[PDB]
């Protein structure tokens, strides 16, 4: 930890403060998530054991880099790379304006084949919204905050309370699905594709019936041929309102019909069906995505 | 407590 | 979707590589037996049914414990706090609420406090170098499964029964890689239950002909064979349940037909 300046607070994330801080000896700079170390009543959180476990096996452009873990009987130093703004952020500075489509196309883009590298690493990472999305000034942004994120060399179990965010949720695990799958993470990163391009939150639920009933309202209720079993799941009401699909054109205004196509198959209800990460890569959306520097 |  | 499957698989063979425990590592411990070795583990299994843990919760601990254990020499009255201590972070990563750390002190009867498992904690962290999704046999079962035809759930609850079996025994389990017992057990369940055989979807997928499974399968089965006379009961008592379809009841085949 010497070798260390603590230069700024930027915040906390999933637990303990994260400081903008300067390797004195390299000049580098670097982002210091501190945990306090509770060494009498629960010792290293789950949160801290998970990201660190699983980021040391990630290496890839647009997966937050781990640098360093300095592990003392007092404290747990994680250093990552340093990353200037997350991407609610951006996002918030950038309304009214609108943040330009070909960036909005450039971050997809990096965020599915940061995905795609999870996924094909056994890593799902449960908790994608604006705020675990961080960017640089060159135009990158990278998947971050891991500390909800599993190994799923075995099948993942559904937290019967989910305490993971609500608005990304996907309509499988609203309804009471068993386990998770890589799908979820496609289905969060469907609504913050939405998101960037219409200026706000796709399906802003207050509670989980009113996240689903968003849904529904835009996407149309679900019955069997949609989605085969929806109506033999644990939270699946036969009482359920019956809205029809909304058309994506007045879903997603500005977007054309590549855009509209791909957001559709990522919002697919069937996890069985929506297009995963890898697969999205390959989509004609795609074709002229360059890399568009942010005005930060 | 196991003992060996 | 099985779309990563493939990657997934791939990858997990090659962790289990670099996770993978010394073989030789019992006989260079002074202090520590395998027999010693096997008590823990039996007494990890009683400790996650109490709990309600996971059965990958089990496997991981027990990669952690050998790991541990095949580089830091520990006294016999230690041995069960390394123990401890690799449950806790199992749960950790594993589980979705882990018990308490005081819940685990009470199961080894306050012989630690839990100062000294938070302690343990931090050491088998800097030993294991943070490194925990280390893959298991149970891990390679579940992706073997996705290869039957049709599924069978008491081949499935036997073949885990077996892979659990090979956690007790260091000699001679800690030869074989997971994916390699797993392919044993897998087999051998099948081969119990409807006489049906390692199939050919896996030989391609793993690479594993039945022949190069024969050692692996040799011991299992004598393992399976003996296993209601062994000194440690603990998985036997637990797969009576009816949760397992009480698989191990279930004769074991006195001949393999290999
Ligand atoms: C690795 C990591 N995990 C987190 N939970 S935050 C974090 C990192 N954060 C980094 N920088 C920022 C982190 C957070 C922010 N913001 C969050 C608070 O409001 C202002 C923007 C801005 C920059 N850079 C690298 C990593």
């Amino acid at each position: 930890m010497e070798n260390f300046q603590k230069v700024e607070k930027i915040g906390e994330g999933t637990y303990g403060v994260v400081y903008k801080a300067r390797n004195k000896l390299t000049g580098e700079v670097v982002a210091l998530k501190k945990i306090r170390l509770d060494t009498e009543t629960e010792g290293v959180p789950s949160t801290a054991i998970r990201e660190i476990s699983l980021l040391k096996e990630l290496n890839h452009p647009n997966i937050v880099k781990l640098l360093d873990v300095i592990h003392t009987e007092n404290k747990l130093y994680l250093v990552f790379e340093f990353l200037h703004q997350d991407l609610k952020k951006f996002m918030d500075a950038s309304a009214l304006t609108g943040i330009p489509l070909p960036l909005i196309k450039s971050y997809l883009f990096q965020l599915l084949q940061g995905l795609a590298f999870c996924h094909s690493h056994r890593v799902l990472h449960r908790d994608l919204k604006p705020q675990n999305l961080l960017i640089n000034t060159e135009g990158a942004i990278k998947l971050a905050d891991f500390g909800l994120a599993r190994a799923f060399g075995v099948p993942v179990r559904t937290y019967t309370h989910e305490v993971v965010t609500l608005w990304y949720r996907a309509p499988e695990i609203l309804l009471g699905c068993k386990y998770y799958s890589t799908a979820v993470d496609i289905w969060s990163l469907g609504c913050i594709f939405a998101e960037m391009v219409t200026r706000r939150a796709l399906f802003p639920g207050d509670s989980e019936i009113d996240q689903l009933f968003r849904i529904f309202r835009t996407l149309g209720t679900p019955d069997e041929v949609v989605w085969p079993g929806v109506t033999s799941m644990p939270d699946y009401k036969p009482s359920f309102p019956k809205w029809a699909r909304q058309d994506f054109s007045k879903v997603v205004p500005p977007l054309d019909e590549d855009g509209r196509s791909l957001l559709s198959q990522m919002l697919h209800y069937d996890p069985n069906k929506r297009i995963s990460a890898k697969a999205a890569l390959a989509h004609p959306f795609f074709q002229d995505v360059t890399k568009p520097v942010p005005h930060l | 407590r196991l003992i060996f | 979707v099985p779309d990563y499957h493939e990657d997934i698989h791939t990858y997990l063979r090659e962790m289990e590589v670099k996770c993978k425990p010394k073989v030789g590592y019992m006989k260079k411990q002074p202090d520590i037996t395998n027999s010693m070795r096997a008590i823990l583990v039996d007494w990890l299994v009683e400790v996650g049914e109490e709990y309600k843990l996971q059965n990958e919760t089990l496997h991981l601990a027990v990669n952690y414990i050998d790991r541990f254990l095949s580089s830091m020499s520990v006294l016999r009255g230690k041995l069960q706090l390394v123990g401890t201590a690799a449950m806790l972070l199992a749960s950790k990563f594993e589980e979705i609420y882990p018990p308490e750390v005081a819940e685990f002190v009470y199961i080894t009867d306050d012989t630690y406090t839990k100062k000294q498992v938070l302690r343990m904690e931090h050491l088998v962290l800097k030993v294991l170098t943070f490194d925990l999704a280390a893959p298991t046999v149970n891990q390679f079962l579940t992706q073997y499964f996705l290869h039957q035809q049709p599924a069978n759930c008491k081949v499935e609850s036997l073949a885990m029964f077996l892979g659990e079996l090979s956690l007790i025994d260091a000699d001679p389990y800690l030869k074989y890689l997971p994916s390699v017992i797993a392919g044993a057990a897998f087999h051998l369940a099948l081969y119990t239950v409807t006489g049906q055989s390692w199939p050919e979807s896996l030989i391609r997928k793993t690479g594993y002909t039945l022949e190069s499974l024969k050692p692996c399968l040799m011991d299992l089965h004598q393992t399976y064979l003996k296993a209601p006379q062994h000194a440690q009961q603990s998985i036997r008592e637990k797969y009576k349940n009816s949760k397992y379809h009480g698989v191990s009841l279930l004769n074991p085949p006195e001949t393999l037909n290999l």
